[PDB]
């Protein structure tokens, strides 16, 4: 089980968090598709905004740690993609 | 400790 699968399972009781994670999942799928780069960036930006506030709202615990790790990774993926697009 | 200052800076930069 990946960290992401586990985060999703810990989020089973929190629809807003699941939904933001699904938008992030769509971003990553778009990054793999021909012509998908701008859609990926838009999905990354939107999900990240939501996830940052959800992270601020999260009480301390394993789910917060997983969410922080995922947010850092998503931000880095989006940053790298943005640089690739800028060329 | 989460560095929200770093994350908020990076987020504004990304958004453009
Ligand atoms: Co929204």
């Amino acid at each position: 089980t990946s960290a992401r699968d586990l985060l999703r399972e810990m989020a089973r009781d929190k629809p807003r968090l699941l939904a933001a994670l699904e938008v992030a999942s769509a971003a990553m799928a778009k990054e793999e598709a021909a012509g998908g780069e701008q859609d990926a960036l838009d999905l990354y930006q939107h999900s990240l905004g939501e996830l940052l506030l959800l992270l601020a709202a999260e009480p301390p615990g394993r789910r917060r740690e997983l969410l922080h790790t995922e947010v850092q990774n998503l931000m880095a993926r989006a940053e790298y993609l943005k640089e690739q697009v800028k060329m | 400790d989460i560095d929200f200052d770093d994350l908020s800076r990076r987020f504004e930069e990304l958004k453009k």
